[PDB]
């Protein structure tokens, strides 16, 4: 249980650090939706078919 | 070796972000980001603070990895909130991951706390929607 | 309440001090650990502390002295270590030979309800959950509990 | 015989798990 | 089996050809970094095993 | 002679190399290039070997034929893997690095024993699985 919290607070912060960043969102919250569809996230549908 | 997971592929999204091919981001290639959603003169000249010059390619690669060197893949995240709790339907409350953290993890402070509230309002804390924002996979 | 007689090798002080610290509730205040609980984990590190030997090695805490007040457990920490080499406990051979004769039919093993009666009444105070997590997996289809090698399971880990 | 099934060894155990004259056994074998 | 072996020394031969000069060693290096042909190829193997 | 997939490779390589963008690799381009993929612990004068074995302007064209000459007879690892799987009767990898060094040096194309004991050490056993053979080649 401890590892796995210290797994999340590590992520939760490396997130806050990403997050105060103005660049990051624009180009991060929507290549995933658009972007990253077609040529990124079709190794996670494929992944998961597979 | 700088940028292990999920930024092999980030390369494609580095080259997708320029769009006259000059081997970088070029400092009015900018109007792109308004046309894949204001751009202003703040806007405009954060690129020095955010950048320290239009150069190259790889190095706007680690420059931007820096800031994911703590990133982690969302499956990874899932099972361990799952396994964090059998039940697994984020019913936990904000106030008692608080305290759990802060109590055994890191030594969460209330300038952390609150950003971790403003992160995810209380209901508490349904971890599927943290753990899909992220890595952003909705 | 204990004098410093013997002190192993400081590592193992080191991880007995990291696991404390995973049992460490206090966030601020990491230096004192839990009075009473402290014997839970001197269960967790490989020993076996019985009810009134676990109590005067804290020289007979009250329960609000075993939950409220705090203690360093470094002051403790010699009497641990003499606990665990005092030796105090049966062999193998010795705990099933004693719960053999907790059986009517010398079939090489025990009813479960009955070993779990006696585990949580007979002998020391138990809560009953705690025995059926204990045999859980160890019960069979008539509860003749393996008790030899329910007993070897225990011992060993 | 039951000092038999309730003995140590399986084997023993297994061989009197169960207890027809032998002479009509025989015949109808044959 | 003689075309394999054939093959197996054949590569042995390019080996020999290359030996370990440092700058196949940057090539190499620069092979995880471009791996978009043997992603294809991965995805390629992946729907034919589908 | 030469593979698709590794000439379109030693072009995304020369688009790497050539972050000045004049068509050519110069001194400072190949210290970019050292200090971004590789470690910064060599910095000796290996720019002037790196420079006059290719005088003057170098463009793609003696990149490729360079690298053809040197990776004579090129071929592809998947290629490679299945050959020695094939090879293999049972492709789990368990080969005696002695036997199948004899049956190179032995069957057709006889080779000097010096370099096949270096490049065949006789990893333990001596099963010199051929996944590492090939991951050393393709990936250093």
């Amino acid at each position: 249980r401890r590892d796995s919290l210290l797994v999340i607070q590590w992520n939760i912060r490396a997130f806050m650090g990403v997050k105060n960043w103005p660049w990051m969102k624009l180009y991060f919250k929507i290549k995933p939706l658009l972007k990253s569809a077609e040529r990124e996230k079709e190794m996670a549908s494929m992944k998961e078919e597979f | 070796m700088f940028e292990q997971t999920q930024i092999q592929e980030f390369k494609e999204a580095f080259t997708i972000m320029d769009q006259n091919r000059d081997g970088f981001i070029d400092k009015n290639d900018l109007r792109d980001t308004f046309a894949a959603l204001n751009v202003k003169n703040e806007e405009i000249d954060e690129m020095i603070k955010e950048a320290p010059g239009p150069i190259n390619f790889t190095v706007f690669l680690t420059m931007f990895g820096e800031k994911l060197k703590g990133a982690d893949p969302e499956e990874t995240i899932l099972n361990a909130f799952k396994v964090f709790d059998p039940e697994g339907k984020g019913v936990l409350k904000a106030d008692y991951v608080r305290e759990m953290l802060t109590t055994q993890a890191e030594r969460f402070s209330k300038e952390e706390v609150d950003q971790m509230f403003a992160a995810f309002p209380p209901d508490n804390l349904d971890y599927k929607n943290l753990v899909h924002i992220i890595t952003h996979g909705e | 309440a204990s004098k410093i007689k013997i002190e192993f090798t400081p590592e193992q002080i080191e991880e007995f001090k990291e696991a404390f610290m995973l049992f460490d509730r206090t966030p601020k205040c990491e230096m004192k650990i839990t009075y009473g609980q402290c014997g839970d984990v001197l269960r967790a590190l490989g020993q076996n502390p019985t009810q009134a030997e676990v109590l005067r090695v804290l020289g007979k805490p009250r329960q609000e002295e075993l939950n409220t007040k705090m203690m360093d457990f470094e002051t403790f920490l010699p009497m641990l270590q003499h606990i665990s080499k005092n030796k105090d406990t049966g062999t193998y051979e010795d705990f099933v030979e004693g719960l053999r004769v907790f059986d009517k039919e010398g079939n090489g093993t025990v009813m479960g309800a009955e070993l779990r009666h006696v585990l949580a009444t007979l002998g020391e105070r138990l809560t009953e959950d705690e025995v059926e997590k204990l045999m859980a997996g160890q019960e069979d289809s008539n509860g003749c509990i393996n008790y030899e090698a329910f007993v070897k399971h225990i011992m060993s880990s | 015989v039951g000092l038999y099934q309730k003995s140590s060894l399986k084997l023993l155990s297994t061989l009197f798990a169960n207890y027809q004259t032998v002479s009509a056994l025989h015949r109808e074998n044959l």
